[PDB]
């Protein structure tokens, strides 16, 4: 599912994104509500307005675990299963939105590192996102 | 479908700054590099083997533009897209039987391409207009189905 | 869309022999089971803790009942499905906000059911009118979108 | 993935299959044809009509491979690591289509065993039927 060439591409883009997770995650999330107002249903006790406190304290964790998944990739499927419940059992997310967040996370990278996110690096992440995609929806498959 | 006077600006405004040439090459090149399945339909083009070759071959670097330029046709009339891509929707469905989820895979690929050529010059509220567009596009081309 | 002489018969005829309580009941239940995410959708149905609590959740089968009976109002409306589901599309789309990927899912599970209750009475050539049928219904359930 | 309990529903149904391999497959495919005819274009070099020696032929493998795959459920992407290369690279198949066989493959089992495909055992298969589809489209992920 995720071979050598991938591992290198994925790790790469990351220590790039790294020290700005408190805004690469907030942006992403700030973009998935503003393109996709339906994902808002999962957030009805959230401050959704531009730049708010709850989104940046949040988004931080969407990479905080997005890169903890990066620097331990040999087993994504294990380190993230903790949430794969919160996602699969507790909140129950429709799998058709890991995408809508899959992407809005590549509309961030893109904006800030348009010359790193070459197609191949774009591929690995988008396949690693398909990694953090499936594991987080464990309870169904 | 509903459009606005603010979505008309984000769209018509940014269209007239797209280097269609390169981004239509970029996004067809990616499609072809990103979802490798997407390569079968483009057998007629030649060498698509090594991710870097994909862009070197200049049929994609040509046919790519026709995709974005395609999207040109829409922007003139957000209010008859239906009838616009309709003749075009016969071309992807009857002849070359293309699964529309792929109409979602370049729309998503082609927003990503704008994404790397307009930096913060690419508004959160913008992107949105540009989905709604390549979403309205996506399913126009899929009229001649159900 | 086109229904014909050989298409009308298998829809109308098979319809008339489906135990709409059972078939509806096992319908909503597979979806409630096989794809565990939609259970939030039916959170106001109560005990949905286990496959067995799911099948017997009376209100589950008091729901499946009203979903297969729906289809029936379409069974008579072939050339007319769009107008038929009008409001019921505004229910799923605008209100409930169900991702159209689920119309297909609760679609493809229904099909699965015709094969259980009807076994050999479920021809290849039959299957396909229970396909297309369900697709078209799903397509109107997606009319108040794009 | 697939867990201890999935590992027995699935093992369940294929045991109850197992002896009619060649039919269920041939039959799954016919339905793979007269229901989704835009699947045909990968078989213009093939007799696609109900029950020719061809869908019979090609059918037993489609069934055989799938079985060989539950026999060692513990590694679907290396027991089928011969068949992935093929499909994903020369015939190049759109995944859209694995979901047309799968479902179509289930719709067969139902006809032949409605009391073996109890909704609990149904669940694990579509599961299995993802991962096989995945495995074989692996030259993308
Ligand atoms: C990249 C995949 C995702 C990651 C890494 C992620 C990450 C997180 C994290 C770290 C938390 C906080 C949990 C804790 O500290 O125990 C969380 C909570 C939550 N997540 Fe996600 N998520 C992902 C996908 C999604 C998506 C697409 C949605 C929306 C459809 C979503 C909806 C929620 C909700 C509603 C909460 C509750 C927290 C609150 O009430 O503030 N997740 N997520
Ligand atoms: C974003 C949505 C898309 C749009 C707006 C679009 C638009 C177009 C346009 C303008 C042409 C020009 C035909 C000509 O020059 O004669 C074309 C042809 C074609 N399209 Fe698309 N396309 C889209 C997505 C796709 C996808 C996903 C595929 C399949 C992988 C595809 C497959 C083809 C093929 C195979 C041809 C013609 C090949 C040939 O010239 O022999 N398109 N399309
Ligand atoms: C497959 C085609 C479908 C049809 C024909 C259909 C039909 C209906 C009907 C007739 C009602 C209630 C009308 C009433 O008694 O007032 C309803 C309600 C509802 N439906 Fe559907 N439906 C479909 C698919 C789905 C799917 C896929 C989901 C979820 C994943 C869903 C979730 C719901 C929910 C959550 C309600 C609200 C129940 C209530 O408040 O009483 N439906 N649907
Ligand atoms: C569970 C999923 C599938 C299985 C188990 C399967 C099984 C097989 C096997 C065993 C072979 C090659 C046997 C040999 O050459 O020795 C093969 C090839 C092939 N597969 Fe599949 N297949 C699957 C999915 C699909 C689907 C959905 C399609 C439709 C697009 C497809 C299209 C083909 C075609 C066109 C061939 C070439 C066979 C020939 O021309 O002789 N496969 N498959």
């Amino acid at each position: 599912v995720l071979s050598a060439a991938d591992k290198t591409n994925v790790k790469g883009i990351f220590a790039k994104i790294a020290g700005h997770a408190e805004e690469y995650g907030a942006e992403a999330l700030d973009r998935m509500f503003t393109t996709y107002p339906q994902t808002k249903t999962y957030f009805p006790h959230f401050d959704v307005s531009h730049g708010s406190a709850q989104i940046k304290g949040h988004g931080k964790k969407v990479a905080a675990a997005l890169v903890e998944a990066a620097n331990h990739i040999d087993d994504i499927a294990g380190t993230l299963s903790k949430l794969s419940d919160l996602h699969a059992q507790k909140l129950r997310v429709d799998p058709v939105n890991f995408k809508l967040l899959g992407q809005c996370f590549l509309v961030v990278v893109a904006i800030h590192h348009p010359a790193a996110l070459t197609p191949e690096v774009h591929a690995s992440l988008d396949k690693f996102l398909c990694a953090v995609g499936t594991v987080l929806t464990a309870k169904y498959r | 479908v509903h459009w606005s006077a603010e979505e008309k600006q984000l769209i018509t405004g940014l269209w007239g700054k797209v280097n269609v040439a390169e981004c239509g090459a970029e996004a067809l090149a990616r499609l072809l590099i990103v979802y490798p399945w997407t390569q079968r339909f483009f057998a007629s083009f030649g060498n698509l083997s090594s991710p870097t070759a994909i862009l070197g071959n200049p049929m994609v670097r040509a046919h790519g533009k026709k995709v974005l330029t395609s999207f040109g046709d829409a922007v003139k009339n957000l209010d008859n897209i239906k009838n616009t891509f309709s003749q075009l929707s016969e071309l992807h469905c009857d002849k070359l039987h293309v699964d529309p989820e792929n109409f979602r895979l370049l729309g998503d690929i082609l927003i990503i391409v704008l994404a790397a050529h307009f930096t913060k010059d690419f508004t959160p509220e913008c992107q949105a207009a540009w989905q709604k567009l390549v979403r309205v596009v996506a399913h126009a081309l899929a009229r001649k189905y159900h």
